[PDB]
């Protein structure tokens, strides 16, 4: 629980970039679908920019 | 004589240079036609690494 903790804190200071992350209810289920999402954007990102950069080469 | 033969060889010996140059050209690999696609992806295939 506390190696997915820091994932999704490393993962929302990414997308709050310099703005102070928000207060939440840190529970098991708040979590788990936060978790979910920084995993799904996460092989989402890597999956554009591929396509961004072929783009770009063809 | 001397100056005429040695005129003639000059000539020869340029086309002969330039046909071994150009023989050299053709004998390129690249050139050559379709060698069965490489089974291995080229590191250059950017797109297929992709």
């Amino acid at each position: 629980m506390d190696e997915k903790s820091t994932k999704i804190i490393m993962w929302l200071k990414k997308m709050f970039g310099d703005k102070p992350l928000p207060p939440y209810e840190v529970n098991t289920r708040t979590m788990e679908i936060l978790y979910q999402l920084a995993e799904w954007n996460e092989a989402r990102d890597k999956d554009l920019s591929l396509v961004t950069e072929d783009l770009k080469l063809k | 004589v001397y100056r005429e033969l040695g005129s003639i060889v000059q000539e020869l010996k340029e086309s002969g240079d330039k046909l071994e140059e150009r023989l050299t050209m053709l004998s390129d690999v690249n050139l050559l036609s379709a060698s069965k696609p490489r089974s291995n992806i080229d590191s250059k295939d950017l797109t297929s690494h992709r």
